[PDB]
RNA sequence: ACAGGAUCAAAUCUUCCUUGAGCGACUCGACAGGCAAAAAAAAAAAAAAA
RNA sequence: GGACUCCUUAACUUAAACUGAGGAGUCAAGUAGGUACAAACCGUACAAGGAUUAAUUAUGUCCAA
RNA sequence: GAGUCUAGCUUCAGUUGUUAUCUGAUUGGUAUUGCAUGCCCUGAGUACGUAAGGAAAAGGAAAGGUUAACCGCUAUUUAAACAAAAAA
RNA sequence: UCCCUUGUUAUUGAACAAGAUUCAGUUAGGAACGAUAGUUCACCGUCAGAUGUAAUACGUGAGCUGGGUGUCUGGAGACAGUUUGUUCCCUAUCUAC
RNA sequence: UUUUUUUUUUUUUUUUUUUUUUUUUUUU
RNA sequence: UUUUUUUUUUUUUU
RNA sequence: UUUUUUUUUUUUUUU
């Protein structure tokens, strides 16, 4: 018994595809990205 | 002498325990808000749902049995192995009957239930 | 009810004619019938074989007893009998006996019911 | 004082039927019962409110005894009078009166006003 | 001299309640 | 509480976040406080060598060459084993 | 605003022999009004009052209803709403050719 | 009910002649936390996350405390909430960002402490004293706690803290 | 709202004014009228729980037994006592079954509350309470509650607030020795509380310290028996004492811990409530059974000296 | 709220989805009541109409 | 006709902040710093006065700092 | 914006101590006991012991004592003594 | 680990009953009087409540006192009771052409 | 008719009884 | 190492 | 084996 129904922007579109809510004017990184910064 | 060891004792003590309120609210069980359809399956949700209040497979099974009527009794009878076990496991589709009782002993609706109302147009 | 430092007399024929309590299991004086108690014999008479210090039982009490069936039950004395290896002293009780009174001496009296 | 104490002191306390006067019990029975003949002598008499709640107490019942017609009733109301002018007027001018009154012949006004040198309720 | 000893008020299960616990609860975010 | 004066060796002790199983067995002995820890307080054994981390900086090149046991308590075969202070 | 209390306490709770379930719980744990006990500077009252300007100046921009829906969104926490905020909001949502009024937004 | 609880040493070796003479669990063996054998996808952390927003000026950090330390967890937090790592540092103000943290139950003790460890909470005018609660109580109860409590008593004594 | 002395008369005039007593029958027919549809027999379980009623103080009698022992028993009344609404974890977050009690003026209730009782079908009520229960003994909204849920003979408890004293001394609410009345005593002395602390080495008073005080108004909870119970007009008949005044409030519960265990074990109680089948005839009263050994048995007690 | 939406489309009586948890639940929008008279151990008792 | 400390030493219970001697520092008459909390210990290129500046010292370098 | 009942937190002492495998249609699958003065009864004149002598598992009950509550019964003290007839 | 009540079942010169030393808790319920006044101790008689210790300025003297081996009407801390509220005392007067 | 122990009843619950406070409101 | 565990024990030496 | 001490003002022992 079923219940229920690189790319220049990365972060904003997993997050969007994922949650469910999309960013407007607020960015977000990961640790994984820190080895681009050191 | 008769007497069991101390731990067992113990253990026999908080073994028979309840309680009649939530808690915190920072925990992971069902409360306001509850949906089903967050699940899985029936199963998932039956699973969750038994655990959150810690009841046992064998005292559900014992419930359902001397709830239901005769002709849901004579087919629980029926069925290979246990049927809660199975309902979990996802290998079993339980009847309208059982799952009112199923629903009863764990305080929380399974399934999206109908609405018994509606204002004819004319 | 009874209280330490209380003369109370004996209902045996054995010759005694009254004694001060010593000691009792209360502490409101408030001493109920069949009580054992402690009695030290103040007065003999010419021809009395009774101890110093007998030990006895409360028989009758001046203040009224209240009894399982609502009534009560009231005196005009205080008096005592002595007890001894479980068994009384004497051979007969003067005057009736009430009915709240678990030991079997009661039997010797003449009129339970009175 | 400080208006407080009144309410802090007040609670849980049972009201008093028959309020306290100044004396003796001996002398409050007296105290009373004469100025039960003097509100028989006058219609109207002006007195403090707590003093007008509790003379009304007797007033009705002097009327009450008084209306019977009996030797057991008269004796009372011999108990409850002084001067014979009062008697005279209650057997005379009120027992007429109050043929048909089943009860209640007395009241009592609140003046709403306090006294210039007492502070006081009157009625 | 003679003392007795009133153990019974080393009494710490079972208490009856108090307007002063109860007030003690209450200020402690009831 | 109700002593007014009390010893600054029974005050440490009151100071330690411990539960009272293990505050009585402290001021008893069979436990000690170290590095914010509880444990067990070191053994001497007979005729072997204590650590060296309790003898004097002089003693201790005398003390590395006494003999040294490696094995586990059951194994230990000490004459008289005691509770180094 | 001279003391400001705040303390968790120890609540009711079973977590012995607890399971790991991949779903959310009931609510946050705090929820008592935050009340800062010193005056704010020029930039953070400035970061704090542009709100009012900054909504209209989205809403206006906002060229469906995705995006209106979305700007609305981002101001929620922001109180003192007033009525004609609604209405810009609702000429908007009509104009851009309709709305989902099941949305959740 | 008439004997001293189960420490975690009851199950396992003692050895005298170590540091770590026995192993302690906050839980028993039976006890420890677990994870459903159906998962319905798998999934992976990653460790930490930041979000900036220049409008608002509300930084978030979303944290991983699974078998990490209390105390460096705690430490680390503390400057966060101080902000300090940030140039334009003003101890008046709390120039901090908010901080999350999750797998609370997750979290380490070196040593004897899941044992041998209390908490005392001071009562005014008392006289059984101070009350004193079990760490494994507070394990049981509410873990966030263990944390929460490292940090408060890791922040400055002022008027900021609860902020 | 009289007078003093009018009150007074009135609460001796008030004896000729009485209605004559009803006439109570022997039996009971119930129809499909007086019952709940949805209310159905449910099999208990191991972690079910029942609920609780109300009930308002009359006063206090005497009534004998079958071996002829007199005993004190309290007379309660249940004034319609029926259920509101109920709690879901789901809905609300708990389970839980609201009842109310008691009558009203319609002069005196508010229109929000007056828009509850139109919804309720119901008229208004003086107090309403709350049970936790187990969910599978949710009763139905609507069902009016019946003096035959507790059956004669098994332990209750009862909750309820006591009576209040107004101000009273430290010698009058404890209780206090004080001094004696003699042997050069001072006035003050008389009922003194005496020592209230320890010398400058305490400087504080310890908390929760017996001081003087208003007394009375509190919470107070009892264990009672089930003597007699009245289907007709709704009456139980409580074994013991019941704090409170002639008309409060109480709240009436089954046995828990070592009151159930050692007591309500082998009695068989209707778990969900009382469930009369249409067609057959009840009892009107029930009386508690009679023990087993005689009472007014003294046997002999053997008192030996050692 | 059966309020909105999809479909070669549902027993009487909605197959399925959305409403973040239909604002913690119900209810009200001329809603609600401090003080005075009178009564008043807590508590309860007055329909409007000088 | 002196209070603490360093070395020697008389008395005492190799006790006590006692009682009394030989020779150095500090306080007395010394600031700010360190030693968690109240003169005596360490340091000082040791306090006429003013300002938003640089330094090997007792001593520190996970957090309160 | 307002009325009621409530969720969470708080509360004498104190703790983290609970559920592998899964009756094949064969009457079914842990369950409200934390706790504790003395004396008496069943077990028992049994275990034990040449003899004298003389236990436990469980329950049941009569005194004494503490706290709290209450006025149905008893004891002390004490108050009240007034409006049924519309022939009134 | 404090006089009694707990540790079935191995420390015992422990047959049973009645007893002795030592240790352990999540610290649970209890323990009556009198005579002589030689400042308190060995002992004496009763109920057998069943061998019944210390600290806290003698615990406690702006709470009370007694035959010797003074007085004080409570200002601040603490403790025990009590507190309607956003409004129902007064006052609170834009923008600028 | 009231008060009281000299009378009567209980000796259970502690996630219990009870309560002055709805909190997505981060600058009234 | 096994809920074996009031002062009683087994397995493996980690 | 060592770094970690009276760090005995609190947290912490992150090696």
């Amino acid at each position: 018994l079923l219940l229920g129904p690189r790319r220049r922007l990365e972060e904003k579109l997993r997050i969007a595809e994922e949650e469910g809510w999309d960013l407007l004017h607020r960015r977000v990184a990961s640790l994984r990205q820190l080895k681009g910064w050191l | 002498g008769v007497l069991r060891s101390l731990y067992s004792r113990v253990s026999q003590r908080v073994w028979s325990t309840l309680h009649f309120r939530v808690g915190s609210r920072g925990q992971v069980r069902t409360n306001k808000g509850f949906k089903p359809t967050a699940f899985p399956h029936l199963g998932a949700a039956l699973f969750f749902a038994r655990m959150s209040k810690g009841l046992t497979r064998d005292s559900v099974e014992k419930f359902v049995r001397l709830n239901v009527s005769e002709a849901q009794r004579q087919e629980i009878k029926n069925w290979p192995g246990s049927v809660v076990r199975c309902i979990e496991n996802g290998a079993c589709i339980p009847s309208r009957e059982l799952q009112s009782r199923l629903e009863q002993v764990v305080g929380v609706p399974l399934t999206r239930r109908k609405k018994r109302a509606g204002n004819r147009r004319l | 009810g009874l209280w330490r430092q209380s003369i109370v007399r004996c209902a045996d024929n054995t010759g005694v004619i009254k004694a001060c309590i010593i000691g009792i299991r209360n502490k409101y004086g408030t001493g109920k019938i069949g009580a054992r108690i402690r009695v030290s014999v103040r007065d003999k008479t010419p021809e009395c074989t009774a101890p110093k210090m007998p030990k006895g039982v409360i028989v009758r009490r001046r203040k009224e007893t209240r009894r399982k069936d609502g009534s009560y039950i009231k005196f005009d004395e205080n008096a005592f009998v002595i007890i001894q290896k479980n068994k009384a002293r004497g051979t007969k009780i003067k005057g009736p006996v009430p009915m709240e009174i678990r030991h079997n001496c009661k039997t010797l009296a003449r009129w339970i019911f009175a | 004082g400080w208006s407080k104490v009144v309410n802090f002191l007040n609670k849980g306390v049972q009201r008093r039927p028959h309020r306290r006067l100044p004396g003796q019990p001996h002398h409050q029975w007296n105290m009373l019962k004469t100025q039960l003949d003097q509100l028989v002598r006058s219609d109207r008499l002006e007195l403090t409110l707590p003093r007008a709640h509790e003379l009304q107490q007797y007033a009705e019942e002097l009327v009450h005894f008084a209306k019977q017609n009996t030797p057991e009733s008269s004796l009372i109301v011999e108990s409850m009078i002084f001067t014979p002018a009062a008697r005279r007027k209650l057997f005379h001018e009120l027992c007429p009166l109050y043929a048909n009154r089943p009860f209640f012949y007395t009241r009592v006004v609140n003046q709403h006003r306090l006294r210039m040198r007492d502070a006081a309720p009157m009625a | 001299r003679w003392r007795p000893k009133k153990s019974y008020k080393k009494r710490t299960m079972g208490l009856p309640s108090t307007k002063a616990r109860r007030r003690w609860a209450q200020m402690r975010r009831g | 509480g109700h002593k007014h004066s009390e010893s600054v060796l029974q005050q440490f002790y009151n100071r330690l976040p411990v539960r009272k199983r293990f505050l009585k067995a402290i001021r008893k002995g069979t436990l000690i406080w170290d590095k914010g820890q509880v444990k067990i307080p070191p053994i001497a054994m007979q005729g072997y060598g204590l650590p060296n981390k309790l003898v004097l900086p002089h003693q201790k090149e005398f003390n590395n060459k006494l003999p040294k046991f490696k094995g586990k308590i059951n194994q230990l075969k000490a004459t008289r084993i005691w509770f180094q202070d | 605003f001279f003391y400001y209390r705040f303390h968790k306490r120890i609540g009711k709770g079973n977590f012995n022999r607890y399971l790991e379930f991949y779903q959310k719980p009931r609510g946050i744990e705090n929820t008592l009004r935050l009340r800062y006990n010193y005056t704010p500077t020029f930039t953070a009252k400035k970061r704090s009052e542009m709100w009012k300007v900054n909504l209209v100046k989205k809403i206006a921009h906002a060229t469906d209803a995705k995006q209106v829906l979305d700007v609305w969104t981002y101001y929620r926490h922001r109180r003192t709403k007033r009525p004609y905020h609604y209405l810009l909001a609702l000429q908007r949502l009509v104009e851009v050719g309709g709305c989902d009024p099941t949305d959740f937004r | 009910s008439q004997s001293y609880p189960k420490g975690s040493f009851h199950e396992g070796h003692i050895n005298p002649f170590a540091d770590v003479q026995w192993i302690s669990r906050p839980f028993m063996k039976r006890n420890m936390p677990r994870d459903h054998h159906p998962l319905a996808k798998q999934h992976t952390s990653l460790k930490a996350v930041t979000m900036l927003d220049e409008e608002s000026g509300n930084h978030w950090h979303v944290l991983d405390g699974k078998g990490r330390s209390v105390g460096g967890l705690a430490a680390q937090v503390v400057r966060l909430l101080q902000g300090k790592h940030r140039v334009d540092f003003t101890p008046r103000t709390a120039a901090g960002d908010s901080v999350i943290v999750v797998n609370a139950i997750h979290l380490k003790m070196a040593g004897h402490t899941w044992d041998t460890k209390v908490y005392k909470f001071d009562r005014k005018t008392h006289p059984a004293g101070p009350k004193i609660i079990t760490a494994k109580t507070i394990m049981a109860r509410n873990p966030a706690m263990i944390l929460n409590l490292a940090v408060k008593r890791m922040l400055p004594p002022n008027r900021l803290r609860p902020i | 709202y009289d007078s003093r002395w009018v009150k007074r008369l009135d609460r001796l005039r008030e004896s000729k004014f009485y209605d004559p007593a009803p006439i109570i029958k022997e039996e009971e027919i119930l129809e499909a009228d007086k019952i709940h549809p949805l209310l159905k027999k449910v099999t208990p379980s191991w972690n079910s729980r029942r609920t609780g009623l109300l009930a308002y103080k009359i006063g206090m009698m005497s009534l004998w037994d079958g071996w002829g022992e007199r005993h004190a028993v309290t007379v309660c009344q249940v004034d319609r006592c029926v259920v509101m609404d109920q709690r879901t974890l789901d809905k609300d977050g708990y389970e839980a079954c609201v009842m109310g009690i008691g009558y009203k003026p319609i002069h005196k209730v508010t229109k929000p509350m007056l828009g509850v009782y139109i919804r309720s079908q119901i008229e208004p009520k003086s107090r309403i309470a709350e049970f936790k229960c187990s969910s599978d003994c949710l009763l139905p909204v609507g069902h009016e509650m019946s003096v035959r849920h507790f059956t004669p003979g098994q332990q209750v408890f009862v909750s309820g607030w006591s009576k209040d004293k107004g101000y009273l001394g430290v010698k009058k609410r404890w209780g206090f020795a004080g001094q004696n009345a003699s042997h050069g005593v001072e006035a003050k002395a008389h009922s003194s509380p005496g020592s209230i602390g320890q010398s400058k080495t305490v400087n504080v008073v310890w908390r929760f310290k017996k001081m003087a005080g208003h007394a009375g108004g509190d919470p107070r909870v009892v264990n009672c028996k089930v003597f007699r119970i009245e289907a007709q007009r709704n009456l139980i008949f409580l074994k013991g004492c019941v704090p409170g005044y002639k008309g409060s409030l109480i709240k009436i519960s089954d046995a828990r811990g070592k009151t159930h265990h050692r007591h309500n074990r082998h009695i068989p109680l209707h778990f969900p409530t009382f469930v009369p089948e249409p067609g057959v005839s009840y009892p009107v009263t029930l009386e508690c059974p009679d023990a087993e050994q005689d009472p007014f048995l003294y046997p002999e007690i053997a008192i030996a000296d050692k």
